[PDB]
């Protein structure tokens, strides 16, 4: 057997396993809420007499 | 026969775990269904009764 192939295989396996165990999962999404800007009422026309 | 003989299985388990936690957190964004129509006609030769 060639002893220069086992070392290469071990290198590849170790490097792959270590590259797999570094990536992390993290998100920064906001919430579905709203802003609710200001508002005022408005009056409808009316007629008055006495 | 030592801890070095458990690297391939370790990589398999790690791959499965990474595939799982890459999908647990991924956002769910549903698409809009389109391209729905009646386009499944069937051809063939008629009967053409003689008489």
């Amino acid at each position: 057997p060639n002893d220069e192939a086992t070392i290469k295989a071990l290198d590849n396996v170790i490097k792959q396993i270590e590259a797999l165990s570094v990536i992390v999962n993290r998100s920064e999404k906001a919430d579905d809420a709203q802003i609710l800007g200001p508002n005022t009422y408005k009056q409808l026309l009316e007629h008055l007499f006495s | 026969m030592a801890s070095t003989t458990r690297l391939v299985n370790d990589r398999k388990q790690l791959e499965q775990q990474v595939k799982d936690d890459a999908r647990i957190l991924a956002d769910a964004r549903g698409l809009n269904i389109t391209t729905v129509a009646n386009d499944s006609a069937t051809g063939g030769q008629a009967i053409r009764n003689v008489g």
